[PDB]
């Protein structure tokens, strides 16, 4: 009884669990709409009505066959399975009639031996052996005319090649090819045979029932039953160990399977009551998942995803085929509807591909969104503790030292101070002091007194004679780490360092030594204050840095930045960023291969159109996002491993990790913007909503021309405004007159014709 | 429904003033009047919303002549198109808002939350927000975001409401006049 | 219709000449000099015991004090 | 009713009307509206802006633009066909 | 009286002129 | 300023810029007629405020 408990331990809401169950519902809704639109056409096609020929095939088998009867043909083969024909015509099987039929059957049979012909004796037995209708080749050349010309009992069939003679080889093979892609409910929404009472729209209901019940049953075990084995957190490896994830998935699938079985048995063989129970079960499973997932440690959500994924692959590769095999052992407008169905099937495939890509992107971007409100407060607190208003007003007056001794040192060495993750540091890059640049009429921001930085190993003071080596040496940039796009130019990780730490009562000595013995003067191009923060309460680091530029030899330029980041490492197992990077790389590869296939199937000269450029931009963003996340993950582990060795002595300059952790977040948020824009333009598939995109596309050149005219008229007015002593589009809506004409035109072009 | 809820709140709140009596017995204690304040705030919100909707209900009766009937018909005939376009417009709106939240939301304080992003983007439409913080936050992506947002939601997307409304009014007036001329 | 290109090239030559000729009339020290002279006066207060400058004159004795102290201080440093 | 005791711009009914006229021009604070009421404060502002700038101010323009074109065509047809 | 009534009389003239000019140009070019 | 304005003559003979120039030249008389009416009311309001 201790197994199932209501934890409610922590209020840390988990977004991985709700974002997965919020996509499987939108997908179901959209796919249900598509399947309903396909159903409306399919039902009419089935109630209305090439591997053969279409020649005049009037049958002359014989007389004494006067009866109004209909026959049927089963032209099975490679993925093709046609149905029977109707009974229509001029004679309509009159007294001593013929037999000829050329229907618009899209089932293109293969060049194999799979065919049956059923003849019904609607009335007395005919004395005419109606063999078959002759057909050789008209459209695909897949017909073989070899009839038997026999006459069996009423409603009897005859099977050839391209009473009870065999039972376990013919009566069975007829079901492993007819029900294999009809009873397999996963690949069933595409290959539903006509005149079937399962409607292809409640198949999706059962599929979404399976998905949501898998999710719910896995979320129950991960989170509720955590005492039967003692695995969640202690021994649960994020990576699949072939016993930690896949076993749970298989057990969950087999446990949940005999509810889907009952619902399907109520749906099939029911000529509903299950259409509401299925929705109720989905709703309660989603509610259970959402209520239990609010307490998952971040290393268990990936395990839950892998288990759910494994479950799906079990119910797809060994549980539905087992079901169908057990069932077997127990037993002019045509060319337009064809195009419609072909387009609808492509829509169905693209919908699932896009919805998987969107889920991966959402987990890549908002996977850890709970640590986004803490970062803002953390950086604001860091800035207000450091008094980030006096520093930004520092001009060069030999006055950064009182600021350093007044607010910095108590912050670093205070009793109730930060963990600080090590000692701070100062830097110095420079060479050949400015020759007192011209004061009058100073440059606004282009103060770039060209010069050069030093490199030699100087000694204490400004002379390095026979004292050996150089003491005040020059630490060569460590590379692949930091740059500081300063106002002057682009700095690096090299320079002259000062410890400035170790028990503040000692740090005063270092501060006075730096002040008194002529360190910061006479070249003075950078100082580069820098330290690091760590807040265990929320689990965020911060790369605090401060720099002073001296471009005019007497005035200063202050710039500080605080960049809270989360320290994620490659060695921390199969973390969520690693998963969403290795999936995004696969998606980018798939898209690139698909683009190359079009590039080589249409040929060259496909440039100068938006499709190729859009596809290449999408591929570039996906491949850049995954690679930048991987680089950040690698660098964060490299820096930590370096920092551990010599913990109280080094600095390790965590800024390079913070830069990548923000580039990767800014990249994965622009890809999602493109994905969300692509969904907006798909409203064109509704009937009357297809005009907005067209009117925004045709009316683009006119708006661009107006913008050009306003740019010219604005630069002219600007040039008049200056030199003299020193809107026209928004208010009076003049774009509502260019879009409206096109709207009226394209709307009249849709109704009148 | 709202009136019933307001009546229930008013009856429940004013029937338990035991805290006031308990304070008036001994006046050296701490008067605990926080629940009453909370319920007064809730009742004020419910009453304000009810009054607003009751005043909105007045449109049901101003159809007394032709000049009002045509206006009501125009307003109720373009709702189908405005609802269709608002879906696209707000999808693009939220697409911009999430990007601003994820990029600028750490160090601006105007995009610090999703609600703040939505309200800031509404205030940009009024010409109330000016770029002073997005520069210092990001001197490269701030200008791009602001310029692109202003262009694609002032010059293009905000004037497609006016086109729809103007064309609907013109067509309603035209066919109403045509019907009047022919039938009468 | 070949004179159109001739007019275009002539006008572009004229415009490039005029843009340079008007950029030569946007010196930095023609505006900064005025801005620094309008602050050397008009902003420095009266000699002492007052905060009002020329921009915020209020009485006749204030004008006399400005003429004596601040005017004779900004004109002569210590052409 | 909602901001009548806290915002100083909605202190009286006339003040509410004038503040709402000034919101159209683009002259708001919104720093006191939000903190006066976290719920129903942003709702008022967002719905007011939407129903006024998008839908209600786009009807005077429609009326005038239609009537001007009708009058122009009427006068041109009357003069030309004489 | 200067934002609802008098700034909508500017775009009205512009819209009428634009419509008639575009109609004349369309019936001229597309016909010949 | 006038030299910069004269630039329009060289970009008006475009495929899509020649329907907006003619539009803005065919309604100049009406725009002037509207501007006079606008300015009369503007000055009346200005005098009342004064």
């Amino acid at each position: 009884h201790v197994r199932f408990v209501f934890p409610e331990p922590t209020a840390d809401v988990n977004y991985i669990v709700m974002l997965t169950c919020a996509v499987c519902l939108v997908t179901y809704m959209v796919m249900a709409a598509i399947l309903h639109k396909l159903d409306q056409l399919d039902a009419s096609r089935g109630r209305a009505i090439r591997f053969k020929y279409e020649i005049l095939v009037k049958t002359g088998w014989g007389r004494g066959s006067g009866t109004t009867a209909h026959v049927g043909i089963m032209l099975y083969g490679v993925d093709s399975r046609s149905g029977h024909r109707h009974l229509d015509g001029d004679r309509a099987f009159h007294r001593n009639s013929l037999d000829i039929f050329r229907i618009a059957t899209p089932h293109s049979l293969g060049s194999v031996w799979k065919i049956r012909v059923w003849h019904d004796n609607k009335g007395l037995s005919p004395a005419w052996f109606l063999q078959h209708v002759i057909v050789r080749d008209l459209q695909t050349a897949r017909s073989a005319f070899f009839l038997v010309n026999d006459w069996l009992s009423v409603e009897t069939e005859a099977n050839g090649g391209l009473a009870a003679l065999l039972r376990f080889r013919r009566l069975l093979v007829a079901e492993l090819q007819r029900g294999f892609f009809d009873k397999h409910i996963w690949l069933s929404i595409w290959d539903r045979p006509p005149r079937s009472r399962f409607t292809r729209i409640q198949r999706a209901t059962c599929c979404v029932l399976l998905i949501c019940l898998f999710l719910g049953a896995n979320a129950v075990w991960y989170g509720a039953v955590g005492d039967s084995a003692y695995s969640t957190g202690h021994v649960s490896r994020l990576s699949p160990l072939s016993v930690d994830t896949v076993a749970v998935g298989l057990v969950s699938s087999v446990v949940v399977y005999p509810v889907y079985l009952a619902i399907l048995f109520l749906f099939r063989m029911s000529r509903s009551l299950a259409h509401g129970l299925s929705l109720l079960l989905v709703a309660v499973a989603v509610a259970v998942s959402g209520w239990v997932g609010a307490s998952f440690p971040p290393g268990v959500s990936v395990a839950w995803l892998l288990s759910s994924s494994a479950s799906f692959l079990a119910s797809f590769l060994g549980w539905e085929p087992l079901k169908v095999l057990l069932e077997a052992l127990y037993f002019f407008l045509a060319k337009e509807e064809a195009r419609k169905v072909k387009r609808l099937h492509g829509m169905l495939r693209s919908l699932l591909v896009y919805m998987l890509f969107l889920l991966v992107t959402l987990l890549a971007s908002y996977g850890d969104a709970s640590c986004h409100g803490h970062a803002y407060r953390l950086q604001s607190a860091i800035k207000q503790e450091l008094h980030s208003r006096a520093f930004l007003a520092i001009t060069r007056s030999e006055e950064l030292w009182p600021w350093m001794a007044h607010v910095l040192l108590p912050y670093v060495h205070g009793n109730q101070s930060s963990p600080e993750l090590g000692p701070p540091r100062l830097r110095q890059v420079r060479l050949q002091e400015a020759l007192y640049p011209d004061p009058p009429g100073p440059r606004v921001h282009t103060c770039s007194a060209a010069g050069g930085f030093s490199t030699s190993d100087y000694d204490v003071g400004w002379e390095s004679p026979h004292n050996g080596s150089g003491t005040w040496a020059y630490s060569a940039p460590d590379l692949l780490g930091a740059w500081s796009w300063g106002s002057c130019a682009v700095y690096d990780s090299g320079g002259y360092v000062q410890e400035l730490g170790l028990s503040l009562e000692e740090s005063r000595d270092r501060l006075r030594f730096l002040q008194l013995h002529n360190w910061l003067d006479n070249r003075s191009r950078a100082v580069f204050l820098e330290l690091t923060r760590y807040s265990p309460a929320v689990g965020l680091h911060a790369a605090v840095t401060l720099r002073l530029e001296f471009p005019a030899a007497g005035r200063a330029l202050a710039a500080l930045s605080v960049r809270p980041f989360a320290l994620r490492r490659l060695s921390a197992g199969l973390s969520l960023p690693l998963l969403t990077s290795v999936c995004l790389l696969l998606f980018a590869v798939h898209f690139a291969v698909a683009e190359a296939r079009t590039w080589h199937r249409e040929g060259r000269w496909r440039v100068l159109r938006l499709g190729a450029w859009a596809r290449w931009l999408l591929v570039a963003l996906t491949a850049a996002t995954a690679l930048v996340r991987l680089a950040q993950l690698g660098a964060a582990d490299r820096q930590w491993t370096r920092f551990v060795r010599g913990r109280p002595r080094r600095f390790t300059s965590f800024d390079q990790v913070a830069q990548l952790s923000s580039a990767a977040r800014g990249l994965a948020a622009s890809l999602l913007f493109l994905l969300l824009v692509k969904a907006a333009q798909q409203l064109r598939f509704v009937r009357q909503w297809s005009v907005f995109g067209k009117t925004l596309c045709r009316a683009l050149p006119e708006l661009l021309g107006v913008t050009l005219g306003l740019v010219v008229l604005g630069v002219a007015y600007a040039q008049l405004a200056i030199l003299l002593v020193s809107r026209l589009w928004g208010a009076l809506r003049l774009g509502a007159v260019i879009l409206r004409w096109r709207y009226h035109a394209l709307r009249g072009e849709l109704y009148r014709p | 429904v709202l009136s019933v809820v307001a009546i229930g709140i008013n009856i429940y709140r004013t029937s338990n003033v035991e805290v006031l009596l308990q304070f008036l017995e001994d006046q050296n204690t701490f008067p605990n009047f926080e629940h009453l304040a909370y319920w007064q705030i809730q009742f004020n919100n419910i009453a304000a919303v009810t009054v607003f909707f009751v005043w909105i209900k007045l449109f049901k009766f101003i159809n007394f002549n032709r000049t009002m009937s045509q206006l009501s018909t125009t307003m109720s005939r373009c709702a189908k198109d405005l609802f269709g376009f608002a879906i696209m417009f707000f999808i693009i709106f939220l697409a911009y808002a999430q990007l601003a939240y994820l990029v600028f939301g750490t160090q601006v304080d105007d995009f610090s939350t999703f609600q703040e992003c939505i309200f800031t983007q509404f205030r940009i439409i009024l010409g109330d927000i000016n770029f002073a913080e997005i520069e210092e936050a990001n001197r490269v992506l701030g200008p791009i975001y602001f310029t692109t947002f202003v262009f694609f939601m002032f010059f293009i997307l905000l004037n497609m409401f006016l086109a729809i409304i103007n064309d609907t009014y013109s067509e309603v007036k035209s066919d109403l006049a045509q019907q009047k001329a022919e039938m009468e | 219709l070949k004179s159109v290109l001739r007019e275009l090239v002539t006008y572009l030559l004229f415009l490039i000449v005029l843009c340079i000729l008007t950029y030569g009339m946007m010196s930095s020290n023609v505006y900064y000099y005025t801005r620094m002279m309008s602050q050397l006066f008009l902003d420095t207060p009266v000699s002492k015991t007052e905060k009002t400058n020329f921009k915020t004159l209020s009485s006749m004795e204030d004008f006399w004090k400005f003429t004596e102290g601040s005017l004779l201080d900004g004109l002569y440093w210590k052409l």
